[PDB]
């Protein structure tokens, strides 16, 4: 995943899994528990956090792109419309609706009006929207991943002080992600060579056929190869509960909490073991899995 | 810019500094102007023009003029022992217009 | 667990008695941390009452004209719905001032007045206010008051029966419990045996 | 491209003043920004002079034959071949970095990367004025563009010398805006007219420990000390 | 109908006077001199031939454009330095 990004690689990790959610439960009178894994990178400058949404918004079957100032509520949920063809008030669906199986990319996601993050919270609630306007009165399915990026309250991340006071967002919203992850741009001579000697050749590059300064018109996989992969493991597989990965699961979910933690971090846990058991083509998840689920939220909360 | 109530589209209105174009506008009491109206003032009062860019509208206006103002100092009277940008609260940028 | 919050929410279902006046309404809040998830509660008991409605902070009655046709209607909100019945209001602490002065009106005498569009009448409701209210900042701090960590006021507060502070607490037996419950439910798609037989 | 004009916060620079109360705009806009010019009244004499000279012959009318004079001598172009040239430019040429360019610039910004570092310790706060990896494609987009001028297929070491050079002068410029025990001390055991060379000073401060060099930035900035002879000695020229 | 042309310009005398201006104006809270202040002169300077109907900028027009001017920062000048400022810039304007 994007290759032309150094670096990130927990959190290359957890878009991997998130293209590759885990399996949506349906229990007695209708209950219901989520299987999309949503993501906020919350950090510094220049920390490639919209490229990772560029890529993602490549590389997923069905993405939507959005941006903060950009996006109204009525313009993400559904909005009420004159069919000119009848005459008659119909609903044209917005963002979360049309990303419905899919993603949902938002860049500058803090820059938001509440009135628009008013409007998210069903989507990661519920994975749904309702209306109630205009004597139209529905509900619509957005059974999608939300991953969004954002900058602190202040230009860039103050160690000096708390999680909530840094983030703009409310402790309502950021508790529905599952992976909150902080970047930083720090500075440090060695991991800023490497950066940079990744980013000439990057930008060194030439399509084919192109002369000269022209302008356009260790194993990996290709993009084309990846996108296979993930439509694969999304239609084919359906990964089953086991106890041996139970028993990582509560033993790291009760360390985890015993030392921010909440009952919604355990079925993130689930989520993230069981989209690794996606990656693997496994019709069970296995120990293995839950350790792997675990050393990668433990690095999202501890930044380990 | 309105939405113009006949026409149902966008439009200009043209405000003092454009009535008084190839004129004078004048600013009585303009320390008790709000500091986000008086900044509007600044490309009008030295490029000469009015640069709208609002609800899909984009050009720039001549705004000629020559604005005369008259203010009282901070507190309401002049204090010759304090220099000038202590008497009144106008940032370089406006007084040097 | 939370038998002692269990026990207290039947007592708002049966009442006390009224008398010429003395009220038979019973209402309780629900404080504390978001953690504990007392929504499901709330909905729970929400379905048991014969006459009760779920709803939430983010409730007044007015002239709500305009439905489908452009018509003239009076909206009994949901405080009126709940008349002779539970109004269960999640998210109670971010409720706007109108939803306010609707709860005051009826927690007080029972009624919910309006003085609008010609409009002026006191409509019906003799209702129990169950509530669940959150902290800010997240998390509730168990040092400092409730006022301290929750946006309602201290006189609104005062007129509720029953008030519960339900905490989260980490703890190395209840967890283990909650993620074997919680994981079995994800692998085999139902609640765990509840060693004793439920009423329906 | 956005080129946009600003004043600072106070509307004058008010230089004394810490450039994070200076600066109005929050570090994520100003990173979008390949190059940042802070520009300040030098208030020089002999410049205003100039400027004065220079803006009287615009004012009567003498400019308007200046102009056309260096247009036909050819050191100058006029509005519409410019227009004409930025278009064909931006359409014939697309220039690459050469491996050696590449290389200048990578270690160009771990040094510019050092120099921000140390400079947030020093005044113990994360500056106004970043310099992030967006800001080494700043280089890397200057460099092509000065090789786009003349429809160089590549960028070369000169262009790159010439871009390091550019944001040098603006976006480092913009970013690099006890002790009174040391500066006393010195002044007693160094008397005027005579040198301690820099090394021992350093020896015998350290012996009594970074306030050196900020005791010597100031007494530099003054006319009491000299740094003389590459540095080495310490003159105590002045006062 | 009238558009003074500059002509014959005491271009010393007008570079002088900014230069002044401009250095006795390092004061920090003085009355902030700035380019747009030279092309003021040469503003003020065609006004007062405007005045006279007169196509071309005489000497008394400049000087007097200057004496305004130089007032003008002269007199927002607090009391402790102003007799000194107007004793120093008075070589430019009580010539006239
Ligand atoms: N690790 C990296 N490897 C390569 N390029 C990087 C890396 N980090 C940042 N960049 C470059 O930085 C530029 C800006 O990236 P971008 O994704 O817009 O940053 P961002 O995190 O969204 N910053 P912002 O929108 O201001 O909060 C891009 O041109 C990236 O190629
Ligand atoms: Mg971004």
């Amino acid at each position: 995943l994007a290759p032309s990004i150094y670096g990130h690689d927990h959190i290359k990790k957890a878009i991997l899994l998130m293209l590759m959610g885990g399996v949506e439960k349906n229990l007695e009178n209708g209950s219901h528990l989520r299987g999309d894994i949503n993501i906020l990178m919350v950090g510094d400058p220049s920390t490639a956090k919209s490229q990772l949404l560029r890529f993602v918004l490549n590389t997923a079957s069905l993405a939507i792109a959005t941006t903060g100032r950009g996006s109204s509520g009525v313009g993400l949920t559904a909005a009420v419309t004159t069919d000119r063809e009848t005459g008659e008030r119909r609903l044209e669906a917005g963002a979360m609706v049309l990303a419905d199986r899919g993603v949902v990319c938002i860049d500058e996601f803090d820059k938001m009006t509440d009135v628009d993050r008013v409007a998210i919270h069903e989507v990661m609630e519920q994975q749904t929207v309702t209306i109630a306007k205009a004597g139209i009165h529905t509900t619509l399915n957005a059974r999608c991943s939300v991953i969004a990026a954002a900058n602190p309250v202040f230009g860039q991340y103050d160690v000096n002080r708390d999680p909530h006071q840094n983030i703009a967002l409310p402790d309502s919203l950021l508790s529905r992600f599952d992976l909150l992850f902080v970047v930083t741009d720090d500075i440090n001579e060695i991991r800023d060579r490497s950066i940079s000697e990744h980013v000439l050749r990057t930008h060194r590059y030439l399509p084919p056929g192109y002369l000269e300064g022209e302008p356009v018109r260790p194993k990996l996989v290709t993009i084309p190869f990846l996108r296979k992969y993930v439509q694969y493991a999304k239609e084919r597989v359906i990964p089953q509960l086991t106890q041996e990965a139970i028993n990582v699961i509560v033993k790291n979910y009760t360390d985890l909490r015993n030392d921010p933690i909440t009952a919604r971090t355990l079925e993130t846990l689930i989520r993230l073991a069981t989209a690794h058991a996606k990656v693997r083509l496994s019709k069970t998840v296995n120990k293995v899995d839950a350790k792997v689920a675990a050393n990668l939220l433990r690095f999202a909360l501890l930044g380990e | 810019v309105r939405k113009d109530p006949i026409t149902k589209e966008w439009t200009l209105e043209g405000g003092a500094l454009v009535l008084a174009d190839k004129g004078v506008c004048l600013i009585d009491e303009f320390d008790k102007m709000n500091d986000q109206d008086r900044t509007s003032i600044h490309e009008a009062m030295e490029q000469q023009s009015i640069s709208i860019s609002k609800a899909g509208i984009v050009t720039t206006l001549q705004a000629r003029c020559s604005i005369i103002a008259a203010a009282n100092p901070n507190g309401g009277r002049y204090n010759s022992t304090l220099p000038l940008a202590q008497n009144v609260s106008l940032t370089e940028p406006i007084l040097s217009r | 667990g939370n038998l002692d919050v269990k026990k207290a929410l039947l007592l708002l279902l049966v009442g006390g008695v009224d008398k010429r006046k003395i009220r038979g309404d019973i209402n309780v809040c629900l404080m504390g941390d978001p953690g504990v998830a007392k929504s499901q509660l709330l909905k729970a008991i929400c379905k048991i009452s014969p006459r009760g409605v779920y709803t939430t902070g983010k409730l007044t009655a007015a002239v709500m004209k305009d439905p489908v046709t452009d018509e003239m209607i009076l909206e009994g909100g949901a405080l009126v719905l709940a008349d002779n019945g539970i109004c269960c209001i999640d998210e109670f602490d971010k409720m706007d001032e109108s939803d306010r002065t609707a709860i005051h009106e009826v927690m007080e005498q029972q009624t919910i007045s309006i003085s609008k569009a010609g409009i002026n009448t006191t409509l019906n409701a003799r209702t129990s206010i169950l509530a669940a209210a959150n902290p800010l900042y997240g998390r509730y701090n168990p040092r400092l008051s409730p006022l301290d960590n929750i946006n309602l006021p201290a006189a609104l507060l005062s007129r509720f029966d029953i008030l519960f502070l339900m905490l989260d607490i980490p703890s190395r037996d209840d967890d283990e419990k909650l993620a074997e419950h919680v994981t079995y439910v994800h692998m085999h798609n139902k609640q765990p045996d509840l060693d004793f037989t439920p009423v329906e | 491209s956005v080129l946009a004009a600003a004043n600072p916060i106070y509307g004058r620079y008010d230089d004394l003043k810490s450039p994070g109360d200076n600066i109005d705009f929050q570090t994520t806009i100003l990173s979008r920004f390949d190059m940042i010019f802070i520009v300040k009244d030098d208030h020089n004499e002999e410049r205003d002079i100039s400027i004065a000279n220079h803006v009287i012959n615009i004012h009567t009318g003498n400019a308007n034959a200046m102009q056309n004079q260096q247009e036909e001598n050819g050191s100058e172009i006029s509005i519409e071949k410019m227009k004409r040239y930025i278009t064909y430019c931006r359409l014939k040429c697309a220039p690459r970095l050469s491996p050696q360019a590449a290389e200048k610039l990578s270690s160009n910004f771990v040094t510019i990367r050092k120099q921000l570092l140390i400079n947030e310790l020093e005044s113990t706060e994360r500056s106004s004025i970043p310099i992030t990896i967006r800001q080494l494609e700043a280089i890397i987009r200057i460099t092509e563009s000065l090789a786009k001028l003349e429809l160089s297929p590549i960028a070369q070491e000169r262009h790159v010398d010439e871009a390091i050079r550019l944001f040098q002068a603006s976006t480092m410029d913009a970013a690099s805006q006890e002790i009174r025990r040391f500066e006393q001390e010195l002044k007693r055991r160094l008397p005027i007219g005579w040198s301690t060379s820099y090394q021992t000073l350093r020896r015998e401060f350290v012996d009594t420990q970074l306030a050196l060099d900020k005791a010597l930035y100031a007494l530099e900035k003054h006319e009491t000390i000299q740094l003389r002879h590459q540095g080495q000695n310490i003159y105590r020229s002045g006062v | 109908k009238i558009y003074p042309k500059l002509h014959q310009m005491d271009m010393d005398k007008v570079s002088r006077v900014y230069a002044d201006l401009r250095r006795e104006s390092i004061s920090t809270g003085s009355f902030p001199i700035t380019v747009r202040h030279l092309e003021s002169i040469l503003r003020i300077a065609e006004s007062f031939a405007k005045m006279r109907l007169s196509e071309f900028v005489s000497s008394y027009d400049l000087d007097r454009a200057i004496k305004v001017v130089v007032d003008s920062f002269v007199d927002a000048q607090k009391v402790s330095v102003r007799r000194q400022l107007r004793r120093s810039f008075a070589i430019y304007t009580l010539g006239h």
